[PDB]
């Protein structure tokens, strides 16, 4: 698998592939990695497939409950802090995952989790198994002076190569960019197959 | 006489006496109309030192079922967060919230037990849970007892009979949402006008597809 | 006296007291036919405002035994909950319902052990229960005591004595479908009928072999 | 005075108060033949509308140990199903049921402690067990403070005094089993024909060596 | 073992084998696995037989209890979450089955549900020891454009070639057609010994 | 050890050999396999003497008190279930035992149980260590069209062929018909012996 | 009419006794200013040997919440160290206290439950908190039952009522700090000025943004 | 009225009781001198059978906090033996007594939880603390209501108030040791000497920097 | 990972370098393990991620706490005392951290406690990967009689040596001083490339 998230200047994008396995043996060529968790955060998988279901449904829960009961959103930090929180009380029956949960509330910000629960932030990320190909073209294109456009092509771009280059990933790409004016946006099919027919990556 | 243990002839004398304890609270209402479901709480902001809108007896339980209060507040915030978990259990064992009736029950079994046991007052609040679920536009009541009715329109409170009797007359089915505030915000003067003024009420809807709508201070003032 | 021990005679004051109070709720009452068995329960339903047919009496505990219930409402929901989950248990361990009478005997042991133990009132509750097992079309009642006793029919309610007094009179054993559901109309009929109105009632029907059928609103009335 | 605590003098009033609990309960009694022992229930069946051989007194704790009650019917329940699940104990753990005295003390036991604790009403019911075991037929007695005595034969209920008294004079130790069904009879019609009506009861046997058999509703007119 | 279920126009169709090993050594030659788990709905078992036996008693009570207690049958996203939730509470004493449900609702669907609990959706989906066979066939010839009987035939042909080349499975073939208008149907064992014996498989 | 358990017409016959080992080192020349459950009903072991033992004590209990709280006797069906969800609540302190349980209630029935609690029905079955030859056995001459003498002259002989061609098995057999006219009644051995003397597998 | 159950009709007598058990303590209020909130809890130092700065009756909950009690001095100890606890919990779980509100329902709820529970007294003492969160400055109170209240200025103790109506008349919303200490100064004067003597007071402050700052002997003078 | 629970006004009257109780006592007194802090407990050696210095009220909780207690004299040593175990447990988690107010306010919370809970009386002793930590000398008084109070000099016992009256009056805060310890003594002299004796008392000392030294027998008759 | 605690004359100066991973992989380039613990100490961090952040969380809150509630900061015995029974409470279930905390109190001091709670004060200390080469010229260079800008320098040119010489090392580093008179003062990250460029350690 393969998950990728960018942090610019106002925004933030994450997308994943589309493909689970769950065996050697690709089962699913259209799974779900891509999760809104809140109204202006979301949280991609990258780790065993129950497990992270699992984590989604009470991120999902917790956080809806937070803004029934606070009349506003949870910040990001403190919903790292919480997720990290979760898989570190129990790591010794741990869940085999590696978290990616993007967002904005005054700044954007994406923070990765690993299986320990060690929250970090940095301005792109990415987890999965055709993660380092997509940090090896963040690190040769990306800039921070990026708009929303130049920002999800280079998203494509980077999930092209890792599906180009690895076996794990595959199937069709989603995207969903949030940011604060628009909200949590996921891209319908048809902009994103424009994407990949206008940038040369179809085949 | 003086716990949960029965009368001579077939009475719960604290569950009652909870019931008289929800008849000294504020009053609320809420109605069906063609496509959703109003809850109108009275708010009597009486000093001028609260701060008026952050107290707010309309609370939500999901983004798909609200709740009015009436009768003790502290008995009201409890259970109110107990109904809050509740639908979060719900939400993450199998997905949704399919029936806001579940919910509504198991609330109401947890009056139903301190209703039940020694060693325990009743809880001596009454509520109304509004919203829709696949069913539909849903409205329960909810009682000391843990007694559970459905409405089409039904109130709580001080002006429990008094508005009841405006509903029962006043009433109809299908309604349009401007319509149907109106006619919840006359249930509410006929009662309330007896201290002769009524107040800027809060007063929150929802049309099937949706989510929740409370409405701002300026928004109620139209309909007043 | 005051809590569930003896009497200077003999007498367990507390679920007498359970019994008057299920005296004090709404009539209800069930017959077997010729091959299956009826559940009638008298719905008054007293505004307009209640969602008729939604608020039901009649409450299913698996596809293959039904409960009709009259006292405190709200024990009544939760006891009938204890049976449908206790019917789900023999499900799950047995693999099918085979007696009805079992599950009649555990809720009615639930009963009992309120009855029996201080720091808990009795249920003050009463319900009967109906369906095919293995045996046969079973027609069961439950006491506030947990006593139960097997019935060809039986009532439940105000109406007790008036219509126990009818079907002492004017039973017969072998009955095709449509006239026991009339003869159970007219039972309800004659005690119901001193506030000069009866209503639609709501009744529900098994014949050996077949899941559970609940009428509709327009089907009990050509039976009224 | 109002629990089981001790009296001025040495009672302990709720054990009497659950003892004039089982007076006002239905009659039966038991006998040992020459090589068996028998149980005679009365049964007034009241109603035509109850289930006449559903409802069963004489009940079977295993296939050598039966029992009948009487006093409060659910207490009876729930105490011989207790007295049921210790017999398949003591055939998991033992291999048989050695000793019908143990069965009747565990039962007695667990009567003796709701007479010892606060908390708890004592057991309003009495039994009388009986069966063979490898010493032979035995007939026991039980009493609401657990009391239990070894009898030849025995009674319980309203005709408790006036059958113990035809006992007392008219019972012949070694007895042909008709000729004790019949002594049984004569005995329970005695005491309840003062409502100058018996009915037909329920009565089972056993002889030494052979399994349960409980008579049909024709066999036992025959001796009536 | 293999099942196969197939979601199309307006029915999923569901399939199993039936036989039954529990040891090297064949000795069951007509099991069940194929299960109705409510009256618009059923389930597929793949996996350790007393275990997934018992799954499909608790999962037969839940639903029963569901319907009775909300007079309406359940989705399946929430049988797929609530069975997810049952084999991914307990994975450490875990069960090794392979679930798949299918059912309608207002939509047709057909879920698949893995030892730790990962459901997830697809159009057509398999499970067990002889379930690449019929992947390969259903990737070879399924089009979602098919009738009910092109369906069934298309099952049948899948479970033969499975049946063909694989020791675990074998035996008589049964299979159910779920659909909104005349409900769960069961095919009887003589329509189904005639498409057997019409699409040239029989020997 | 082997058993044996078929259904015919309107009967059940199940038999086993009396040979207990305990140890390699053949201990015990007359044991007890075949063990009247209920009086319909009856159960036959092939695994672990002491916790096979168990079971017997703990179904022969719960049938008894089944019976006794609802004058009737249990299904073979419902029994089945209970012991394999007796099987199943321990499996990590697992029993290493194969039950085979046969009786009849309106119809006869045989139903095998491994280890795990996988409850299955078929028309014949075997557990132990000498079971493939009576399947062998069994699969070559078994018809349903037989009486209650052809019945149990195929299971001696069955037994017969197991006791030749295994170390396990041996000693002698104990054979017990189940019908629902006389009920259960386990053959006395002058009549095994006379069908072996009969049937010409004495030596 | 002993324990926390209900009244004849509709009151919790011990929840009314803890009322009046908080009415016998010491005055302290709170308000809102321009940018911040403000707490000054009169300091009745009655003997010279009292440690006078060291007693103190504003305590710090977090660096970003305080809160001033009046009633029984021993459960506002331990009420306020179960508030620090919790704001830690706080801390822990979600990184930083995004609401105080949180923080004075939690305090608030555990106060409830001994209002609810038999066995247990309630809480005898009564508190407000101040501070600022994300949302901004808040300043609520609470009350023996559990009951919260926001204001944009409060009281308790001796001097509620006096305090309340000189606020109810002169409390400007938007005010400098130092206008703002004078005015709650005014407050406490006017009520405690019933023993002709006030004394210098505690008092602390926050505007958003900073940390807490009490003042020092020297500087409440200056404004006294 | 007879347990913890609240009065017809704002009274525990249970506490009240054991405020009585702990004057019944003996009288024992303590103030700071100018770098340390003394506690001088009356000491009256009734018979002359009592072993006179092995009775000791002046008890040490670690080698930088000392305790003297008045009341109950079982109630005091338990509570003693909890204050000593608490600094044990400081001393284990934080490696070293940082402050002596939380040792007072640890036991006070646990003074507080009998004075809150029901199936309990409070504890009838109060105590005073004192000792040099980090801070500084810190002298402490303990309340049956869990009620802390720090001082410069306070008393306790029968004579409380004419010992308070004495320290009121003639108290000077900075001292050196010998005219402190004669301060004392001439306080618990003028309460004390209505019996017309003192006799030796029992005194201990600190100095900030030292340990502790509880003297002897022979000096303190130099100050007597 | 590499720390350094040094404690001079009325100072202690606390580095680290900000390069996390989490895997070999060397993941963000801007992490963060220095971390201000109360307002005259901090705390560095040298361990698995998740396990660390939950102690500076847990540290921060008590730490607070103790403050709140005695109105005097907590000793810097006490707070490693705390640490060490904290760490020494589970090692079955063990925490793989080494954590080094410094400050001052009424003289500096800056303490380290291994994965197992061995709390013991140096006057100079580090830990981590390359923590070896940062104690190699801690003993060549460092003196007692230092200044902070002296100290600090020698800390930058002790990080840069660990930096150089180490592949789990790296990035940019941060400094924090911590004195009493100024209390924790944490440098900005244009003084420590001034002082990077100043000292001929740029590259």
């Amino acid at each position: 698998t393969t998950t990728v998230g960018i942090t610019l200047k106002d925004a933030v994008i994450m997308a994943t592939e589309r493909r689970v396995t769950m065996e050697n043996f690709i089962m699913h060529k259209n799974g779900k990695k891509l999760f809104q968790i809140d109204t202006y955060t979301g949280m991609t998988i990258a780790g065993l497939v129950g497990d992270a279901q699992v984590l989604v449904r009470y991120m999902k829960a917790e956080l809806e409950l937070y803004r029934l009961q606070r009349r506003v959103n949870m910040p990001i930090e403190a919903v790292a802090t919480l997720l990290s929180n979760m898989l570190n009380q129990v790591k010794y029956m741990p869940y085999m995952v590696q978290l990616l949960v993007g967002g904005i509330d005054t700044a954007p910000h994406v923070f990765s989790i690993d299986a320990a629960g060690g929250s970090v932030e940095d301005i792109y990320a990415s987890t999965g198994s055709g993660s380092p190909f997509v940090y090896g073209v963040l690190e040769s294109q990306y800039s921070e002076k990026m708009t929303v456009d130049e920002g999800v092509d280079l998203v494509i771009r980077a999930i092209s190569a890792a599906k180009q280059r690895d076996s794990a990933s595959g199937g069709m790409i989603d995207v969903a960019v949030i940011t604060r004016k628009d909200g949590y946006v996921q891209l319908p099919t048809d902009q994103i197959e424009s994407r990949i027919r206008k940038l040369g990556l179809i085949l | 006489r003086a716990i949960t243990v029965f009368s001579p002839d077939g009475r719960l004398f604290q569950v009652e006496y909870a019931r008289e304890a929800v008849k000294k609270g504020s009053t609320a209402l809420g109605m069906k109309f063609a496509n959703g479901v109003l809850l109108i709480s009275d708010k009597k902001v009486r000093s001028r030192l609260i701060e008026q809108n952050s107290i707010e007896a309309i609370q939500l339980i999901d983004d798909y079922v609200a709740a009015v209060t009436s009768g003790l507040v502290a008995d009201a915030r409890v259970l109110v967060d107990f109904a809050r978990i509740s639908a979060q259990q719900e939400k993450v064992t199998y997905g949704s919230l399919v029936n806001i009736e579940n919910l509504v029950k198991r609330v109401a079994d947890q009056m139903q037990q301190y209703t039940q046991y020694g060693g325990v007052r009743p809880y001596g609040v009454s509520l109304i849970f509004a919203g829709i679920d696949q069913i539909g536009p849903r409205l329960f009541d909810c009682d000391p007892a843990g007694t559970i009715n459905e409405y089409k329109a039904t109130a709580i409170g001080s002006g429990k009979d008094a508005v009841v009797s405006f509903l029962e007359r006043e009433y109809k089915e299908n309604l349009p949402e401007k319509e149907a505030v109106t006619l919840g915000i006359k249930a509410l003067k006929s009662s309330l006008e007896e201290g002769e003024e009524l107040k800027a009420p809060e007063i929150a809807s929802i049309t099937v597809g949706n989510k929740y709508r409370i409405y701002d201070q300026e928004e109620v003032k139209k309909f007043l």
